[PDB]
DNA sequence: ATAGCTCGATTCGAGCTAA
DNA sequence: TTAGCTCGAATCGAGCTAT
């Protein structure tokens, strides 16, 4: 539960920077976090990314970083075999679900 | 001031000085042997336990480092499966008659590598037993690896006495082992006034060297080599 | 005492070139030789929601919101120009043998164990049964995984050369030739003991493979896929892309010699299904369930090493598959 | 007492340089100085469960699920064009001289002593013998490595550049010169005092090493392979990587030389394998295993004491190995 | 515990004989 | 391999010191 919220602290001083950072060119941005990442680059763009954050509502940067999580975890196939792996899954479940909660509701 | 002398470290400070600030400085130099370690200026009121102290971490990282790339290799004794791990030894040098190996049901007991490419040999518990008699590795055995290997060989025709330097590894406070010289000549059943003349260094008069039967029991009673 | 090497890793035999793809018009197939290439272009699309859900969107209030911004892709396709009805694949495959010699071991005792067990193999069971299957598979387009599916007429071409130029010419017919069946003819066996020759050692072995297959006026043809980055935005997300050496769609090399591969029949299972693949703990990836299970004692290291190590000689019958996956080639042999 | 010297770092004789790789056509070999080079390009594998398992992994619900969860990585491949069937490798050797003069050497009294030693040597017998097994690895395609394995015709071309210009040309056939026993001929002879010139140090020599061999339409060739840093997604794992210079796959300089070391046949143990390298402890990287062990006292270090420091000269042809061995170079003496 | 000294007695190596 | 023997040189113990 510690992670989700310095992640969310992350994404809060990424708040105080330049409205449109993410709309400059770049072979390489990661695009699909990018509706989260910045969202003062509405304000720039009333319709061609305001209603990208609107219509899309962006939940899948949470199994993005799911998957970042997965290679944190311990690689033992101890944990794997074993219900060690299945509590850990539960708690991923569920830990992932209100941090995405968060997202869809930004627009507010 | 004085150039203190911490085993095979030696920190000896620069005849010049210099006003860092305004307080008096003098440039420290951490020496091994004839390695340079560090430079670290320090003023002249610390004490010689305080520039101890100063450099104690730099030679911390150096033992722990010297430690973990000289540990010796470690058997594991593993079932008809190769799984479980039953008893791990640390070797000084592996088994004679170790070839690649995967573990099979046929035997019960095998004696595998901790290197990824498993080498290995079937063995029972009695064999498994006399090999790790033979083969042991001392507790200090990674001593071995900051020493030239003709001081420490068994054939006397190749065997080269160690230096002053070499021989303050094993034996003195700041030691690699921890031994004064007094416990030291105490082991070898000696005097110690006859084990300082081995231990001193730049006094030409009355230096000695070491002999080869008790240079190897003094490996053997550190616990360095010899002790299987 | 012997015992398996920690590493022993055999180099692959029976290594296909990567197969083309021209596009051309039937009866012109003695003639394909400046046939064009197909060319990978690109269509822009969409789809609804279809996946099933997770009992949680299926509200009518998310699941109306749900079609209401579906999905934009962009997919990679292949198609057939609309003056053009079959589809024309080319590769060449060689015959290299020596299959007990592994590139790297570690036992020397262990390795000349399995070279002395593949040569009395050899004495006793030629290369033979073994090179037949791989002419059959050869014979039909089984490498055109699904760009014979539902063709009419299959042809595959089948040609030797030795010093630039053609010796024997082989002509098949992959309609008559089913997938399940493996029967004898004599222009197969004519074929299987040129792969016998390679694998035995005995010659230069060098097949141009070259397939016909009656597909349709401008259909869509179907060739290896490539794995996507997925760096782009969420509307271009370029979902699909297909394989393509020079501007010319083609198919991957290991996915013509796993269609060769497929010649095991022999798992303990019901064998209704059809052939698979030599492969250890005999796996195919479409049903996701494993064939020769360790627990049945019929995978490939369980028979390898008792074949070997406590010299419990098998069936006539199963030995045929040890030295299958042999001649694959792998990685065999852990820590 | 005449003790060895606690540094004997030794230049390297016998530089090769980078092999590069061009495609082509068989016969067109003559006027091979504009064909295209051969590219690096990415394709998409995934592959099964085809390793040994720790008992744990062989229960039928794990190795299903381990098939259902895939490994999907890219690797680096380099083919041939779907048009030519001629590989070629170009690489350049140049042969120094002075083998006996250590780059590093603390005791004076052992360079000298030293010195004499090899001195000694060639006053017996020049750098024939040497020169002779060289040219030999020269004459055969053995620094193509893998792509030799399966060659249906592969020659050379060796030119003599001595200001920038052929001062003498050669032309030798791989397959009829193999990699199994060194005989003697005329033309190899006429390269042989080439090197041992070289070898000898009485003047600047140079060669060019042009090896075609009949490979095959879109066959895969095998360059070097590099090492991967492993910091990139699993998906994108790039689990193979080649070498290549500019836009063109090579092999390693010391991939090349390694192969033109190839001429010990002087160890002590059964000749099933053949030839090794000339390096001390007589390491086989493939078998894992070492020839002239120091266990039986002939290894380098222990023939190069015997023959300096108490004077007891090893056989002859243990007295080419150490030679071979000092051509070869090393950071010999006590790190 | 470090560092080093002197002084007379004991040990030590490399010659040698003696068998 | 046994069984010794000189002869100068290095080592050994036990006295003292110094830091």
């Amino acid at each position: 539960a510690q992670i989700c919220d310095e992640a969310l602290q992350y994404a809060a001083r990424l708040r105080e920077l330049e409205p449109g950072w993410s709309a400059t060119p770049g072979c390489q941005l990661h695009d699909a976090e990018q509706l989260w990442l910045d969202p003062l680059r509405a304000q720039t763009d009333e319709t061609f990314l305001q209603r990208r954050l609107r219509g899309d509502w962006p939940a899948e940067v949470g199994n993005r970083f799911a998957n970042w999580l997965n290679r944190a975890v311990s690689s033992d196939s101890q944990i794997l075999g074993s219900p060690e792996a299945a509590q850990w899954s539960q708690e991923l479940s569920k830990e992932l679900t209100m941090f995405k909660e968060i997202l869809e509701d930004e627009r507010d | 001031m004085n150039a203190i002398h911490i085993g095979p470290f030696s920190i000896t400070p620069a005849a010049r000085g210099l006003h860092y600030g305004g307080l008096p400085h003098h440039q420290w130099t951490l020496y091994y042997g004839p390695r340079e370690m560090a430079i670290k200026t320090l003023p002249d009121s610390y004490t010689s336990s305080e520039v101890r102290d100063e450099f104690s971490d730099i030679i911390a990282e150096f033992v722990i480092d010297a430690r973990h790339r000289y540990a010796p290799d470690v058997l594991e004794l593993v079932n008809s499966d190769g799984d479980a791990v039953l008893a791990r030894v640390a070797v000084s040098r592996l088994p004679e008659a170790l070839s690649g190996c995967i573990p099979d049901d046929r035997f019960p007991y095998w004696l595998l590598t901790a290197s990824r490419p498993r080498l290995g040999l079937p063995v029972t518990l009695n064999e498994y037993t006399a090999l790790a008699v033979e083969l042991s590795a001392p507790p200090l055995a990674w001593i071995t690896g900051l020493l030239p290997g003709e001081v420490l060989t068994h054939d006397a025709e190749e065997w080269r006495p160690p230096t002053s330097w070499e021989l303050r590894h094993v034996v003195g406070e700041g030691s690699f082992t921890g031994v004064s010289g007094a416990a030291a000549a105490a082991l070898l059943g000696m005097s110690a006034t006859n084990f300082r003349k081995y231990t001193a260094g730049d006094s030409a008069a009355n230096r000695q060297k070491i002999s080869f039967a008790a240079w190897h029991y003094l490996l053997d009673r550190l616990g360095v080599k010899r002790a299987s | 005492i012997l015992s398996t090497a920690s590493v022993l890793a055999f180099e692959r035999k029976l290594d296909p070139s990567d197969a083309l793809m021209s596009a051309g018009a039937w009866a012109q197939r003695d003639a394909s030789q400046e046939w064009p290439a197909v060319t990978v272009r690109e269509k822009s699309v969409r789809g609804t929601i279809s996946n099933r859900l997770k009992t949680k969107d299926r509200d009518p209030a998310k699941l109306d919101a749900s079609i209401q911004s579906p999905n934009l892709q962009t997919v990679d396709v292949a198609n057939l120009p609309s003056d053009a009805d079959t589809l024309k694949v080319r590769f060449t495959l060689r015959v290299l043998g020596g299959a007990g010699t592994p590139s790297a071991c570690n036992d020397a005792a262990y390795r000349d164990k399995l070279l002395q067990t593949v040569a009395t193999y050899v004495n006793d069971q030629g290369f033979a049964e073994l090179a037949r299957r791989y002419a059959h598979n050869l014979a039909n387009a089984r490498f055109l995984w699904r760009n014979r599916v539902g063709a009419e007429a299959v042809e595959v071409r089948i040609n030797h050369i030795r010093q630039g130029e053609v010796a024997r010419a082989w002509r098949f017919d992959a309609l008559a030739i089913g997938l399940r069946d493996f029967k004898a003819d004599a222009e197969l066996d004519a074929l299987a003991e040129l792969i016998a020759s390679g694998l035995s050692g005995s010659g230069h072995v060098l097949l141009e493979v070259v397939a016909f297959a009656r597909i349709g006026d401008g259909q869509e043809v179907f060739p290896s896929q490539e794995l996507i980055l997925d760096k782009g935005d969420k509307k271009g997300q370029k979902s699909k892309t297909l394989y393509s050496v020079r501007d010319a769609a083609a198919i991957h090399s290991q996915k013509i010699g796993n269609a060769l591969r497929t010649i095991d029949t022999w798992y303990p299972d019901e064998d209704g299904l059809g052939p698979i693949a030599v492969e250890p703990y005999g796996s195919v990836t479409s049903q996701g369930k494993a064939y020769r299970q360790p627990k049945q004692k019929l995978d490939f290291y369980t028979l390898l090493d008792n074949w070997v190590l406590r010299d419990e000689a098998p069936a006539v019958e199963q030995q045929h598959y040890v030295i299958a996956n042999l001649i694959r080639g792998g990685v065999f042999g852990e820590a």
